[PDB]
């Protein structure tokens, strides 16, 4: 429940936790495809599926693999919603 | 004499008019035919007595020519612009959706000085769009209308300021050109004098003047009278005629290298040449007027000179001396005053031709930077005026002014009223005028100088208030752009029938009488004093041998529309512009009526509106139809008109046009053959006159609530058509093309029995709401059906097609009868959109009666909705048995200081019932006046009372002591205009008589039927999950920072919980609620919000550790 | 105006009593962190793996 | 490298007739179909940002008025 | 007035590390959406712009050092980057603001919630309902007060 509201200061520990994936190029989405490109901005193994219960691939389409990770393309069977949740970090040289 | 077939109207006019009101729509049509510089403004600007008039085309082509390339080599000219013909008529534009143009065509000339060789011949510049006769403009097949915008008149003008912490008064003066770099000579905070250019650092007087070549005895020979000039002389240490120059370019410009050569062109780089600093022949004007510098020669450089500067430093020593005038060697003597900013004197309309010019030069300015570059880029010997000419920039600029600017607006067609007071408008805002945001309340203020020039009744009501006025009916504009009011010259103390247009500083000049005041036959003034208004706008009484100027007619002050409400005088100001404001938003409606009690401009406005049909030649008419009229003039020649029938205005309206004449009439040039909208026989007829009686009644017309007979509604009184287009469009998509068929999924049978068989609803169907108009598919791509769908499937004989159901549908609330249908093609070379296949457009009428909630309005001020709709045999009636139609109530009239509405009504019975007063034993006392005609009159017959020279109140009362019987040959309203009225519902008398009258009222455009909206769950925005708003498709009400504080004081914890989580924003909570209700649980408790949670997500983003403890 | 998030949403209902069994596999980084990624029965387990 | 010489020769075909040019015009000097002319156009096209004023007052954004379609009909769902 | 802020950073259970950045967060897609309008035409936000900007040149700096170049491109490298990074949190607080298409600041990170807009005056304290309507309001004497 909620109590009070606590203001810290973020190092990066905290950023590299929240972090689930870097961000290692520029890439939005495919300019043919249209759909997200790996290892970017818009990356679905990072950020999630842009499909509910679907994967990059196609292969997992179905509720029952819910919290199976792909080997494939590495992204996880989990509602589209959760792209308004998951974070990611770069890594600064 | 007035129109030809004019219908006999009464006036209670006492005073003659001298003059006629001009046309109405000519602040339009005279500017734009002198942009394109037609034959006849050449002949009017001639016959003013102008010596080699030009256009304004002319004028720019002539300031853009001659082009070279910086060497002097070769030069490039423009000459002579001419338009060959339209390209097609003003219906055929409409209806195909494209712009009402003509090709430009201009004769170029190209030069080498090496060789001596020239070649000359026309080039195309492009569509320029025309002026409809209306004084319109049809773009891209909507009508639009640009207004004139009011704007600072470059020149010069003087200020006085107050240092408050000395108290001390000082002078300043500012210059404003029309293009260039603004400066300013100001007097500092304490016998001090400094200078600012650009706005960059201050610098005092003397540098400037030193750098111009005046020596330090040249200074002190000119300006030894003054005492701060002086001693800032003395105070100041720079020197040198060349050093100077380096000092103002360290100061204004510090920095850059301050090379000697530089410095010497940069201070007549964008002062002293054209190139650069110009006044646009307005500030030379008003310079030399000012100072009275080159009197009685116009200049042909307009842009600065050296004279001016010196004059101007001359004139601002002397304000500061206290002189009253002053006077320049080779010049005139003028007075020394301070210029006020909001005088007409300073402020100056620039119409549409004007705006047009500015564009157009924008564009061959564009056009020229780009020729400069193409000189370089060519040789000789293919260089040609066609390659090196490019018209794109001028076009683009041409066709971004109107799709663009603030100043070209869609025009307000609700009644013609409305449109002619759009095209008379005078705007403050726009691109180079005021701001909304930085518009003070002082410039929305009165000032003397509008009397005649702007209405100050009508304006907006809202914020706009005073930043958007009114052309007056009288006021013409003058070539420079100031507005001139007529007057009647008075010598030795009689009216002379000579009449001077004068601007508001000529009018300054002058003591003006008004029209009002009585002269004898032959002129002379019978009065011993007259009122007149003086220099400072300031009333008075003054000898009548004083008097140099009398008003024209006391309509001049006031604006079309304020003209057309009677009793003006008895009515506030303040419910004077609501009235006004208010006539320019009647609906037309089925069957119209002109008032029964009018001003007598009604008839001038309907014509000058365009919305009548008018004869062009005396003739004989052949035949007459629904659809078109024929007149056979008698020179032989056959003219054809056809009418509008059931068009649809930009706001919705019907323009359903009607022929008012029969076969075998003779009618004359200029007669009203056809009527518009909201009009009869010629007259403007915005409403309806209908019965009244002035009393409360059982607290239905409570706080300027409105009851009405039922036989409004049964015999269609206020009956109104409204007619609403909807657009398709099938444009390819990537998966597919989409298209418009009969046949679409998972559709009953019934639903597409009112569809063609190409799928479109067939015209004349009845549709409600969510009914189908255009049936249509896309492609819908992967399918990945549900088992459970899979297995629905497989029970019934039905598969899933490949497409969506993307039909159109009738708006939820909308219903009617289809009346047309348009569709363009691609298939068909129709000038579709880029990726559109196919456009399909249907127009839907609807019939709508009065029905409670309407807002009907009086020309008063007096509004309000309806209430109660009451049976007929319920209203309260009069002994005769007639009942009345409306009742208001009592208590909102005294307050309201809206009087008229009073008088209104009881000059409407009077009308209504005809009149016959005795004369038996001579004329009574209150009849004196009335002129003979008014002496009698029969039952319904409309009469006349101008705005400022109407009916008096003894007139009144009298005519309402002298009125005819009805049928039973007894009176029904005494001599105080009341009457003795029955009770509907009881049937017992009322116990005191009541006012009792005929009033004209308008139906008001805010009607419920737009305006209801109401939303369970609908769209959500994909940005802020919270529910979009608007009036269509099921828009959701906002929820202010007020309401919640609202609640907190009722200490509504719970329900300012469900409308922040639960109602806007909890995704989850939304669909669980919904499911708890359909199915009839307790409602589950909120989650967290979206918002919330995009707040901590942006904070965390934002390198901030927020975190939540339990 | 509407648009889309390329992409697409269903209403199918979530279960958990009812799921894959999952042989989670732990890697090892060179920086010396360790992350775990459960896959599912059908092995085929990459010898390496792109961590977080 | 094929949207730079498109633009190119849409740039010298523009210069050379003045008026603006056709599909048709553009596959017969690139030797490509028109329909490739079209997609190239379409590849070319840059996109705009959501945080772009509208309404023709600075308080609204253009982000404001656009419908989610992927949202959860609660009817259906239930 | 230094002791103001010593004392806020003594014993107030955070480190001196957050005033440098190591690695910088990215905000979830969804909140800087790319989204197709009808007709085909893409919407995005200006957020992905500024953060585009730190990547690519995060990326060259990775080229140079592997490169060994001369220490002048390499400074001039992470003094870009340093740009980039306080144009991305606050676009225009140090030095001109970098502006997108046409002539417009880009916002940034503090600029969706700090101006006029924004979470703390906009999107909070009001917000739009379900089940609402409204509509014109006439008199009716025979309701009873409730
Ligand atoms: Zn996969």
């Amino acid at each position: 429940f909620f109590d009070e509201l606590r203001i810290g200061l973020a190092t990066a520990d905290d950023i590299r936790n929240w972090s689930y994936g870097e961000v290692k190029k520029p890439e939005t989405i495919n300019y043919r495809t249209l759909k997200p490109e790996k290892d970017g901005l818009f990356c679905e193994k990072i950020f999630g599926p842009t499909r509910d219960w679907e994967c990059y691939c196609g292969k997992y389409k179905r509720v029952r693999f819910k919290g199976i990770i792909c080997e494939r393309c590495g992204v996880e069977v989990t509602r589209a919603k959760v792209r308004r949740e998951r974070m990611g970090h770069i890594e600064l040289a | 004499n007035s129109v030809p077939g004019a219908p006999n109207r009464v006036s209670f006019a006492k005073l003659r008019e001298p003059l006629e009101v001009p046309g109405l729509l000519d602040v339009q049509t005279d500017s734009f035919e002198w942009l394109v510089g037609s034959d006849r403004w050449r002949q009017a600007a001639i016959d003013r007595g102008e010596e080699n008039p030009v256009g304004g085309l002319e004028e720019v082509l002539a300031e853009l020519s001659p082009i070279e390339d910086f060497s002097g080599s070769m030069s490039l000219s423009f000459s002579d612009p001419r338009f060959d013909e339209v390209k097609a008529s003003v219906d055929e534009c409409k209806d195909k959706d494209m712009t009402y143009a003509a090709p430009l065509f201009v004769t170029a000339e190209f030069i080498n000085n090496n060789t001596g060789e020239i070649k000359s011949q026309t080039v195309f510049m492009g569509d320029f769009p025309m002026m409809t006769e209306k004084g319109t403009f049809i773009i891209n097949g909507t009508e639009r209308v640009v207004v004139s915008q009011l704007v600072r008149s470059p020149g010069v003008y003087f200020d006085e300021t107050i240092d408050k912490s000395t108290e001390k008064t000082l002078h300043s003066v500012k210059v404003i050109p029309g293009r260039g770099a603004w400066l300013e000579f100001d007097v500092d905070k304490r016998d001090t004098v400094g200078v600012r250019i650009d706005r960059k650092r201050r610098q005092p007087v003397t540098v400037l003047l030193k750098a111009l070549g005046w020596t330090n005895e040249q200074i002190v020979e000119r300006f030894g009278f003054s005492e701060i000039m002086m001693g800032t002389l003395e105070k100041d240490t720079t020197s040198g005629t060349d050093e100077a120059l380096l000092d103002i370019y360290r100061k204004l410009r510090p920095g850059e290298p301050p090379t000697k050569e530089s410095a010497q062109t940069l201070l007549e780089n964008l002062f002293f040449k054209e190139k650069r600093y110009d006044l646009a022949r307005v500030g030379r004007y008003k310079v030399n007027k000012k100072l009275g510098l080159n009197a009685g020669k116009p200049i042909t450089s307009s842009t600065l000179t050296e004279e001016d500067v010196v004059a101007t430093i001359e004139y601002l020593v002397r304000l500061h001396e206290g002189q009253t005038s002053m006077t320049v060697p080779g010049g005139v003597e003028v007075p020394v005053e301070v210029d006020d900013i909001d005088h007409f004197g300073n402020r100056r309309l620039r119409t549409v031709g004007e705006l047009i010019q500015n564009q157009i030069r924008v564009g061959l300015s564009r056009m020229e930077r780009v020729v400069r570059e193409r000189m370089t880029t060519q040789d000789v010997e293919a260089i040609t005026p066609q390659t090196l000419i490019n018209i794109r920039p001028v076009v683009a600029a041409i066709k971004e002014f109107f799709g663009t600017s603030q100043l070209s607006q869609f025009m307000d067609q609700n009644n013609p009223l409305s449109g002619l007071t759009h095209k008379r408008r005078l705007s403050a805002l726009g691109p180079g005028g005021l701001s909304r945001e930085r518009a003070g309340l002082e410039v929305r203020d009165v000032h003397p100088s509008h009397y005649g020039r702007m209405c100050p009744i009508e304006t907006p009501e809202g914020p706009n208030i005073g930043l958007i006025g009114s052309l007056s009916v009288y006021a013409r504009v003058n070539p420079f752009g100031f507005i001139e009011t007529p007057y009647r010259k008075v010598e030795n103390g009689v009216v002379t029938d000579q009449i001077d247009y004068l601007t508001a500083d000529e009018e300054d000049r002058h003591v003006v009488a008004q029209a009002n005041s009585p002269t004898d036959e032959n002129g002379r003034f019978t009065e011993d004093r007259v009122m007149v208004r003086k220099k400072g706008g300031e009333v008075e009484f003054v000898s009548a041998d004083q008097v140099d100027y009398m008003d024209v007619s006391p309509r001049q002050m006031v604006s079309v529309a304020t003209a057309m409400i009677p009793f003006l005088e008895h009515d506030d100001a303040n419910r004077a512009l609501m009235g006004a404001n208010m006539q320019r938003q009647a609906v037309p409606l089925v069957r119209s009526e002109a008032p029964l009690v009018g001003t007598g401009m009604e008839l001038r406005a309907a014509i000058d509106a365009g919305d009548v049909v008018v004869a062009d030649k005396t003739g004989v008419i052949e035949e007459v139809s629904a659809d078109y009229i024929t007149v056979m003039a008698d020179d032989g020649t056959r003219q054809s008109y056809r009418l509008r029938k059931f068009a649809r205005s930009n706001h919705g309206t019907c323009a359903n046009q009607r022929p008012i004449v029969d076969a075998g009439q003779r009618v004359e040039a200029g007669q009203v053959i056809a009527d518009g909208p909201c009009t009869q026989n010629g007259e403007m007829a915005l409403g309806k006159n209908l019965l009244v009686a002035i009393m409360p009644w059982e607290g239905h017309n409570y706080e300027d609530a409105i009851i009405l007979s039922n036989r409004l509604v049964e015999e269609d009184v206020l009956t109104s058509i409204h007619i609403e287009e909807h657009e398709i469009d099938a444009r390819d998509t990537k998966l597919g093309a989409e298209e418009i068929t009969r046949d679409i999924p998972n559709v009953s049978d019934e639903v597409l029995a009112d569809l063609d068989e190409r799928g479109i609803v067939r015209i004349g169907a009845e549709v409600r709401d969510g009914d189908i108009l255009v049936g249509k598919v896309t492609p819908k791509g992967e399918t990945e059906l549900t088992p459970e769908e899979r297995l629905l499937r497989a029970i019934f004989g039905e598969k899933a097609r490949e497409v969506r159901d993307t039909s159109l549908k009738v708006p939820h609330g909308e219903s009617g009868k289809v009346i047309g249908i348009r569709v363009f093609s691609r298939e068909d070379d129709d000038e579709l959109p880029a990726g559109v296949n196919e456009l399909v457009r249907v127009y839907v009428a609807q019939k709508r009666k009065i029905s409670d909630g309407d807002k009907l309005a009086g020309r008063h001020g007096n509004k309000g909705v309806i209430g109660k709709i009451l049976p007929v045999e319920d209203m309260p009636f009069l002994p005769d048995g007639t009942p009345v139609d409306i009742i208001l109530n009592t208590h909102g009239v005294p307050r309201r200081m809206n009087i008229g509405q009073i008088l209104e009504t009881h000059l409407g019975w009077v009308a209504k019932a005809g009149w016959n007063i005795d004369v038996a034993a001579g004329v009574p006392d209150w009849a004196s006046k009335l002129p003979e005609e008014l002496y009698s009159a029969p039952a319904d017959s409309t009469v006349a009372t101008p705005v400022f020279d109407g009916a008096q109140e003894g007139e009144l009362a009298g005519l309402l002591g002298s009125t005819l019987p009805n049928r039973d040959g007894e009176v029904m309203v005494d001599a105080d205009g009341k009457s003795t009225l029955f009770d509907g519902r009881s049937g017992e008398p009322f116990p005191y008589p009541v006012t009792v009258g005929y009033m004209y009222i308008l139906k008001l455009h805010h009607l419920v039927d737009d305006k209801i909206h109401a939303r369970s769950t609908g769209p959500y925005s994909m940005i802020t999950q919270q529910p979009l708003g608007g009036k269509a498709q099921f828009g959701g009400q906002r929820f202010g920072e007020m309401e919640c504080w609202a609640m907190q004081a009722y200490g509504a914890a719970y329900t300012l919980q469900e409308l922040l989580t639960i109602k806007s924003d909890d995704t989850v909570g939304r669909v669980k609620v919904y499911e708890a209700i359909v199915k009839g649980e307790n409602i589950p408790e909120p989650g967290i919000p979206e918002s919330f949670k995009v707040l901590l997500k942006e904070l965390q983003s934002l390198c901030l550790n927020v975190e939540v403890l339990s | 105006l509407r648009g889309s998030r390329l992409g697409a949403v269903s209403y199918e209902t979530d279960r958990n009593h009812d799921l894959a069994p999952r042989q989670v596999a732990r890697y090892r980084t060179d920086n010396g962190e360790e992350f775990d990624v459960p896959f599912a029965d059908d092995a085929e387990i990459p010898g390496t793996w792109l961590c977080r | 490298e094929v949207i730079n010489k498109l633009g190119r020769i849409q740039r010298e075909l523009l210069q050379d007739l003045g008026r603006e040019p056709t599909p048709e015009e553009l596959a017969k000097e690139m030797d490509i179909t028109p329909e490739k002319v079209l997609e190239i156009q379409q590849y070319a096209r840059e996109p705009i940002s959501l945080d772009q004023t509208i309404g023709d007052e600075g308080d609204s954004q253009l982000g404001d008025f656009i419908e989610d379609s992927e949202a959860v009909v609660a009817v259906d769902a239930v | 007035k230094r002791l103001k802020v010593v004392a806020a950073f003594q014993q107030s259970g955070n480190s001196p590390m957050g005033m440098v950045l190591d690695a910088v967060p990215v905000i979830p897609p969804e909140l800087r959406p790319m989204v197709q309008l009808d007709g085909g035409r893409f919407a995005t936000s200006d957020l992905n712009d500024l953060y585009r900007r730190v990547i690519n040149r995060n990326n060259r700096l990775k080229r140079l050092i592997d490169l060994g170049a001369p220490e002048i491109i390499v400074n001039n490298e992470k003094r870009m980057l340093q740009e980039s990074v306080d144009a991305l949190f606050d676009n225009g607080r140090r030095g001109r603001p970098v502006t997108g298409p046409g002539n417009r600041p880009l916002k940034s990170l503090s600029d969706l919630l700090k101006g006029k807009q924004g979470r703390f005056r906009q999107n909070l304290l009001g917000k739009r309902v379900d089940y609402s309507g409204r509509s014109v309001i006439v008199v009716g004497p025979q309701l009873k007060l409730h």
